[PDB]
């Protein structure tokens, strides 16, 4: 049903299913054809095997300027969460270059942002897998305060916890 | 064994009080004194015994049958304590099997159909915790919230959870009080806290707003904010307005918040929603007032009465399948162990009293 | 009510003067079953735990734990006066001669109570003052009520430059 | 330039104060070649890592990276003002009409540029000014250029009792 239960785990299985393929079949071929993985897979070969806790899988836009509301995939563009390297912890964040080219939004970038609050936090290292057109001009402004949150972030975290910047 | 006189506030500053049936008894004035200053007549028993402080004044937080399970009791408080703040809990490490088990799954289950039925939360907690083992505090006291100590991979955890089996797990003012100081005793002595969230709002009730709910209510979200050891949050299934604010939530400072498929998050109930929102929608066309909310009450509870639009802004970590609730809280765990965070510098907090 | 406030002015650093005339706790039922142990442990909990300059003066009652609880020295108070007038005691004469002489008043039930209010007038002449707390040291002084202002003043004076600190921790766990 | 700068006001507590009108920055192979991603980080590393007080005033263009870079109150900065005349935007018009506006544009070569100038002048007059950021409160406020001494005034004043620091560290590592 849906207002049972087992209907809602049911809604579960098919929003994780859609959320798994956010980006269209279409844009999954290119990137294999330029000889690009693509974020999840990258996050695979990185992490040790069933480490990987994603954080935010669900999240989505709240744009609605040029018609961007027309299309709120989810995870919003990015791969974020946390797992182990060589049993050691790591945190880390996977651009999505199939979802609006990769290009940084304002959710998309809070997802970043949660990632290394969370290694500065418990202290791991952050490894940002990079794969984007640059900013999700539709949102204006919006898409600058993401990337200067970003920065800043850099800045305090640098020499306390490793950075990584995979750039694919 | 009897505390009279000023000697009650001694175990009154202490963490944990544990007393005896029947055998021990606390209390500020005797009974000869109330009667000829109240003209009531009370037997020390009712006055102040073990059931009386373990469920009416919320001071003592165990009553035991006898003093050899009362010392049992203590012994087991203190295994799951550290020596002192310098140090994190004793543990004895094992890794846990992370598979599915017959046990997680029926976690797929344990919410009923109707929004109504009740469920207890007591088996939710000991499906995360090591061989189900559940030490509780506090058991008779505001049954509406539990309040304990387990073990997650040999280390010890404190555990908070809504109970829907009692008022249904409504927060009230001895329920916020009774959390509070748990919390607060396991940040103290840096014991992570998981907590399990069905709380469709505060108890209702003049007494209440009366007796100082305001402040006293506002002590659990502030012991939840204060806290800087690791915080874990699972949303089994309602969570509206404030209520949803003061267990654990992320704006808090919770570290990771989880929710079932089940979870409801959000300001209100539907009908007292779509009352405000479509009053003036419904209130055109009496013709036919009420099917009409009944749809914008239906409409209002399947479009936004789930955990979706808290985890579009991250409010929840994430949305996952009951049965991996254990994997969550034990892999998350893990990472949160070496959390180090602190609050800004002061002789101390002005915590509502 | 007083605990909150003592708190406050403790993390602002403000200086906390307290006058005492306390018989001790307002009897009844309620105060038991409403919680008066954890909530009255609230203030010697403030008074403990503060260290901002504290000076207290007992103008006349201070009886049991009351007694504690208004900022006594034994909870960290830094000067302590009393008035003539101060009774400090561990209880009223009446209740403390029916636990001391328990035994020399049933005796003789002819003449039960005179004996009895006579003991109670001596119990009171003898221990209803600030003297024996004054041999111990409790109180710093014996003041004339009118120096009273004297005393505050060239005692803030000093008292201001005090610095105490409590054992680290991230915070205490005062009861709720 | 203005990074060692900073940094040197930072780290002898002194207050910077910063005024924009930036397009971008300047295009060249050479540019890239020199390192200008290493060396351009430098400036965001320094207004991040401040903790003197940061005043910024955006007289006019703070576009893209530029805005951010230009001590954004995403680096730290504690007061943002912006004059009438500021224009705070992920690019300049034009750049932001062909990529939004690509297929509406490719549509009907008849008239393709009058349509696509149009969408230009529209594009600047809906986006091109400070009311878009100081609606998410990037800027704390939308000020008259006369206005700006008060506010600097005024800020500093405030200001002055800033306290924060970064995480502790041996020292950072800035891009080199």
């Amino acid at each position: 049903d849906i207002h049972t239960t087992a209907g809602k785990l049911a809604d579960l299985r098919r929003r994780i299913e859609e959320a798994t393929h956010a980006g269209s079949a279409r844009a999954v071929e290119k990137q294999h054809a330029k000889g690009k993985l693509t974020a999840r897979e990258r996050i695979d070969l990185l992490l040790d095997e069933g480490s990987f806790v994603e954080l935010d899988e669900f999240a989505r836009h709240r744009s609605t300027n040029f018609g961007l509301d027309a299309n709120r995939p989810y995870g919003d563009g990015v791969v974020t969460g946390y797992g182990t390297v060589d049993g050691r912890p790591v945190a880390v964040f996977s651009q999505d270059f199939t979802v609006f080219g990769g290009a940084l939004g304002e959710v998309y970038g809070q997802k970043i942002v949660k990632v290394m609050d969370f290694a500065l936090k418990t202290g791991c290292p952050v490894v940002g897998i990079n794969d984007s057109g640059g900013a999700r001009i539709q949102e204006g402004v919006a898409s600058l305060g993401a990337y200067g949150e970003i920065f800043r972030r850099n800045t305090h975290a640098s020499g306390v916890i490793p950075q990584i910047s995979l750039v694919v | 064994g009897p505390c009279a006189g000023g000697a009650v506030y001694s175990p009154a500053i202490t963490d944990f009080t544990v007393m005896v049936d029947q055998t021990s008894h606390m209390f500020i004035t005797g009974p000869d004194v109330i009667k000829t200053v109240t003209g009531e007549d009370v037997g020390f028993e009712e006055l102040g015994g073990a059931r009386t402080h373990n469920s009416t004044s919320g001071v003592a937080h165990h009553m035991a049958g006898d003093e050899k399970d009362a010392v049992e009791y203590v012994k087991q408080l203190l295994s799951y304590l550290p020596s002192n703040n310098l140090s994190e809990p004793p543990a004895f490490p094992e890794e846990a099997d992370l598979a599915v088990t017959d046990e997680d799954a029926e976690l797929d289950t344990i919410v009923p159909d109707s929004a109504n039925q009740p469920y207890d939360m007591h088996s939710v907690i000991e499906h995360v915790l090591d061989d189900a083992e559940f030490f509780e505090t506090q058991p008779l006291f505001a049954p509406n919230i539990l309040t304990g100590f387990g073990r997650v991979e040999g280390r010890p955890v404190g555990i908070v959870a809504n109970q829907p089996m009692q008022f249904a797990g409504c927060l009230d003012i001895t329920a916020s009080e009774k959390a509070a100081r748990f919390v607060r005793t396991c940040d103290a002595f840096n014991v992570p806290v998981l907590t399990f969230v069905d709380v469709p709002g505060f108890l209702p009730g003049v007494d209440q707003e009366h007796d100082g709910i305001i402040r006293r209510g506002a002590k659990l979200i502030f012991a939840y904010a204060e806290a800087t050891v690791p915080l874990i949050t699972v949303i089994t299934r309602k969570a509206f307005g404030g209520a949803y604010d003061v267990m654990g939530s992320k704006h808090l400072g919770a570290d990771l918040n989880l929710a079932w498929p089940t979870a409801q998050i959000a300001v209100m109930g539907a009908q007292g929603a779509v009352n405000i929102l479509h009053r003036r929608t419904i209130a055109d066309a009496g013709d036919d007032a009420e099917a009409t909310r009944a749809r914008l009450i239906q409409e209002y509870e399947d479009a936004l009465l789930n955990p979706y639009t808290a985890a579009e802004r991250g409010y929840v970590d994430a949305v996952i399948m009951p049965s991996d609730t254990r994997r969550h809280i034990v892999r998350g765990l893990r990472q949160l162990r070496t959390k180090r965070e602190s609050l800004p510098p002061k002789k101390h907090g002005n915590i509502p009293l």
